[PDB]
């Protein structure tokens, strides 16, 4: 079934442990991933001013 | 080095992903197929069980 | 009768050596099976039948 | 005749009005969060004998990289939160701070803003009402632990009113010697050291003999609700700052020993329940400010 | 940012006719203007910072009711990208956009009998730089040419010197004069090199500087975010 | 005339079930995850996943959380809220079967015991302070003594003070310097502070006629705690637990604080043994306090 | 006229002039970051079942590995820490410790010991002086909460001189019935429960009316330089422990309830300034202290 912002969310049968260690690695990778956007204003702070 | 070295901050997922793991394996030891106490008693004694 | 396993595998512990030795030799392992080790975004939302 | 009340609970001033919507919880709770990295950040710059840690925090803090031959006091984030802290105080305190300003700043993070998933207990003893006859004294000293001083001079068995309200929750009593305690229409039990009342049953009658005065010491416990990263030091040394640098030295305003009493002070007052999620706001955002001002010091003594 | 964002007579007039009047109110109580406050400036001095809250400061503020109320918040938002708190205005004026107040007879309301010199006395005059004196003398003129008071205005550019040096060119029922105005009305924009991210000691200024920096970020990621909102919607 | 601290009068007795091995590794590993549950609560609310937040829960209450049920902490909350009920008094009931308890032991190891660590408990005891005639003495708070004293004789009285046997160092100032010393001994001069060791004995402080003393006094006692304990956590569990109702049994006594509560247990006969429960009961508080913040109900 | 001072206040004794260059105060330091790994490490026992993760920290902090034969007492930084508390208290305690002792020991770790890069807010009240006419009696009492008891048996109305000292930054009087407190020299206010004064401006005249007790509460806030790693809650239980422990018992000192009277006391001196900077150090090495010991009891 569709989340609130299109993502997609898959409810099956699985194990207690083999849930707990796969989503727990999605959430640590997720939070490295960022928009374009959000990537060039960090890139600029670095750069010089001009 | 190895043993007086800091976790950074911006700690890698990789090693968050480990520790999780590792972690469970301890924590949760029937899971992986090891526990830490066994019982052993003769036939003729009715120990309650899991039916 | 009737019951669901999860099965993970079997992983031998020895007493003698450090548990958390031997637990981080296998969650190296158990993050390669599950494919969890190398940055990863899922995709199972093609995953079902109408 | 004579009436006593407590000093801290005399004329509650009103809190501000602006900065209470979804937006500024937000950018209040994304505050405290950052904050809360710049000092861990210092931290691990000291044993690392680097910079490299504290650069990443201020520049993810103050959108800004810090500056040499300039004072880091932590850029438009801690104008922003300096300027809402004033306001939620009281009224006369103006709003400076745009809706554009807030809005970019609360998306830095990805908190949840909610401010009501736990709960903190305080502990300020409102004594609202201490009512007494013609020949007694009554006098009411403190608001951690109150202690009623009352003398009875002639007659007998005087008999002295309690009123602590009607929000706190638990009230103990503790006698200098066993007195004599209970409610309104109830038989007087006998006289012993402590009590333990609810606030609610209603006014608590204290017989009083003559000679040999008499103290009571009260404690009381209030559970207000509060977010998950309240902290009671923090606070606390927030609004010690806060104090000092003059962030509260508006007009017509009243000024408290700490924030326990500020917040049932508030909670006293008439519709003081939507007083205290003001409160509870500016808790959080003294909770940042006592970190980020600790990260970065600009006073010299 | 969209408002201030906009250089020439034309882009300002356009954006007037397509923003509905609900963009220039806002339902913030905010606080009362003309307020001797201390404000924190720690950048600078340890000690309170002195200032005067105005109309123009880019907060909300309380404003009545009355048709003067309602004025002073489009002239707000056009020169400060915010207005006032006005309770209750009806769904009947919000739906209408900022130029048909301003030019039309259809909207029930009653311009006359307005005083330019109050109005420019609220909105502090004297504190506004020359861009937004321009922007707040464009609507002056298209309320004045409405009513058939160009006399009244000419008479106060003649008492206000400053202001009838920078008085803007065109006529309100002209097109021709529209089209060839050189004026710049930009308040706000994407400049060349960058700005540092430092605060400033007045309300003004600090709020304009709060505008202008974040121009840049609400340039590249505004599109997607106010379509996610206008899909599936009809427009006021 | 005698004068006694009002939190030291009459200590009810504890419970005397839940001491064994057994039950202290419940309520060792009931601390162990409910520090875990707050942790990775606010480590949740911090992040967009509540990932970490459904682990503490399910390892602590052996059920997934669920959006439509609330969440009451599971079977661990109930055996842990019941065990703190029969600690305090000895009349409150043990109904919660000992099987239960070992399963929910066996969920965690503990490496550690009670006796490990220790605690400062600033709680003053004054056991009694003997006055004679026409000397008015009263005694004012428990973490800080206001022994208030005056008389109206024409003579120099002198006033015992007792502080028991338990405290390791009191300290003692004066809002005018006043002497004190020791039974049979010469009195020093006039000094505004003094420190004590209550094992020294009984001591005698003067009283001239002129205006009334007030002696204020700090106390320090050690009791061996678990090296998890935490004095700031305990404290917040026992007001929470109180005004939840778990202490509302009978013909007990009632406490301002932890601090006066296993002081008061300490100053009695049979202390040393009450003291050890007290201690029990303290971490199983730390425990409820973090338990109930995450999971408020 | 009569003259009532706090009690804390009097005679403030000389701190010791040892262990405060640049070497000694990185040995503090290492020493709080060593001590807060070692509790830390009873946890991590915790997770796992060996006691791997203590015996590793033990051996870092004490130079020897953890015997089951004898009590873990620290080693040589365990010495080193306890003569160093000592000679911080008085000038009259040894300097025991060498200096090349107290350089090995700051090797270990790689932290800096910057005690000037934060604040401590410290609650202790200073009435330096109440003056008082002569039918009137006052008396101080308490030094986190001051209160003061005047009475007033004349005729007239009595006024009374408080001096906050000039060292608080702010002071707050709470009155149990409304009063009149101004400046010298400034005319009177009216009646009033909460009084909010900076001590810097000048001394206070306070009204007594004659009748009934006015008992005035005071609480006083001032700020502290102090290092980064400061806990204020792990510095006040080390300097209880201390104080039992006996490392203080040295003749021709004072004795304190908390660090917080400790401090103060020694900043309201003829030359306090340069008693803080000793005092901060020496509740750095309380903190470490307090946490050392509660890991290892003796």
């Amino acid at each position: 079934y569709p989340d609130a912002d299109g993502n997609d969310v898959s409810i099956i049968f699985s194990g207690a442990m083999s849930h707990a260690i796969f989503t727990y690695a999605q959430s640590q990778w997720n939070k490295n991933i960022i928009k374009l956007d959000d990537y060039i204003r960090e890139i600029t702070l670095t750069v010089p001013k001009q | 080095k190895l043993v007086g070295h800091n976790y950074p901050v911006y700690v890698e997922p990789v090693v968050n992903i480990m520790n999780f793991i590792s972690a469970r394996f301890v924590a949760d030891s029937s899971y992986f197929g090891y526990t830490n106490e066994i019982m052993i008693m003769p036939n003729h004694i009715n120990v309650p069980v899991d039916d | 009768h009737a019951l669901i396993k999860e099965d993970l595998g079997q992983w031998p512990v020895e007493t003698g050596i450090s548990l958390v030795n031997q637990a981080g030799v296998f969650a190296v392992q158990l993050a390669n099976k599950l494919g969890i080790d190398k940055p990863f975004v899922l995709d199972a939302g093609s995953n079902y039948f109408t | 005749a004579n009436r006593a009340t407590s000093a801290f609970l005399d004329n509650p001033h009103p809190v501000g009005v602006n900065y209470v919507d979804e937006g500024s919880r937000q950018f209040v709770a994304v505050a405290e969060l950052l904050a809360s990295k710049l000092i861990d950040s210092s931290r691990e710059s000291d044993e690392s004998n680097s910079d490299v840690p504290f650069v990443q925090a201020y520049s993810k803090f103050a959108d800004d990289n810090p500056r040499h031959l300039r004072v880091k006091t932590g850029g438009k984030m801690a104008n922003a939160l300096t300027n809402v802290i004033r306001s939620y105080y009281s009224i006369n305190a103006p709003a400076i701070v745009p809706q554009v300003e807030i809005d970019r700043l609360a998306s830095k993070a990805t908190v949840s803003g909610d401010m009501y998933n736990s709960y903190a207990i305080f502990n300020s003893v409102p004594i609202v009402e201490v009512l007494s006859p013609a020949r007694t004294t009554v006098s009411i000293v403190g608001s951690d632990r109150a202690d009623v001083t009352m003398l009875n001079t002639g007659a007998g068995a005087a008999n002295i009113t309690f009123n602590f309200g009607q929000i706190a929750e638990t009230v103990i009593l503790k006698g200098s010697v066993p007195f004599q305690l209970a409610r309104l229409n109830q038989p007087m039990p006998a006289a012993r050291f402590t009590y333990k009342l609810r606030p609610l049953d209603g006014p608590f009658i204290v017989v009083l003999p003559v000679g040999n005065p008499l103290v009571i010491s009260a404690t009381a416990a209030t559970r207000i609700q509060v977010p998950l990263a309240f902290n009671k030091a923090l606070v606390e040394s927030g609004f010690q700052t806060a104090m000092n640098d003059g962030l509260f030295d508006i007009q017509n305003v009243n000024y408290y020993s700490s924030f326990d009493e500020f917040i049932i002070s508030q909670y006293h007052a008439q519709d003081g329940i939507n007083r205290v999620s003001t409160c509870v706001i500016l808790g959080l955002a003294l909770q940042a400010y006592d970190q980020m001002r600790r990260a970065l010091p600009v006073r010299r003594v | 940012m969209d408002v201030l964002s906009k250089g020439s007579l034309k882009e300002l007039l356009a954006h007037l006719e397509k923003t509905p009047l609900e963009e220039a109110i806002s339902y913030r109580i905010g606080t009362v203007p003309y307020q001797n406050v201390l404000i924190s400036r720690n950048e600078y001095y340890n000690q309170l910072y002195p200032d005067t809250t105005s109309l123009i400061d880019g907060v909300s503020r309380e404003g009545q009711r009355n048709v003067n109320g309602l004025i002073m918040s489009i002239i707000s938002y056009v020169v400060s990208g915010s207005g006032h708190y006005i309770p209750n205005i009806g769904f009947m004026l919000l739906r209408r956009s900022i130029l048909d107040i301003l030019t039309k007879h259809d909207t029930g309301l009653v311009t006359n009998n307005l005083n330019y010199g109050i109005i420019a006395r609220n909105l502090t005059v004297s504190k506004m730089n020359c861009e937004q004196r321009k922007r707040m003398l464009i609507c002056f003129k298209l309320l004045a040419y409405k009513d058939g008071n160009q006399n009244d205005y000419e008479i106060y550019l003649n008492q206000n010197i400053p202001l009838k040096q920078i008085a803007p060119n065109f006529i309100p029922g002209d097109m021709r004069t529209v089209i060839h105005n050189q004026d710049q009305l930009a308040i706000v924009g994407i400049p060349a090199y960058r700005l540092t991210q430092s605060t400033e000691l007045s309300i003004r200024d600090d709020n304009a500087k709060s505008y202008k920096l974040g121009y840049v970020d609400w340039y590249n990621s505004n599109s997607f975010l106010r379509e996610r909102s206008e899909f599936n919607l009809i427009r006021l």
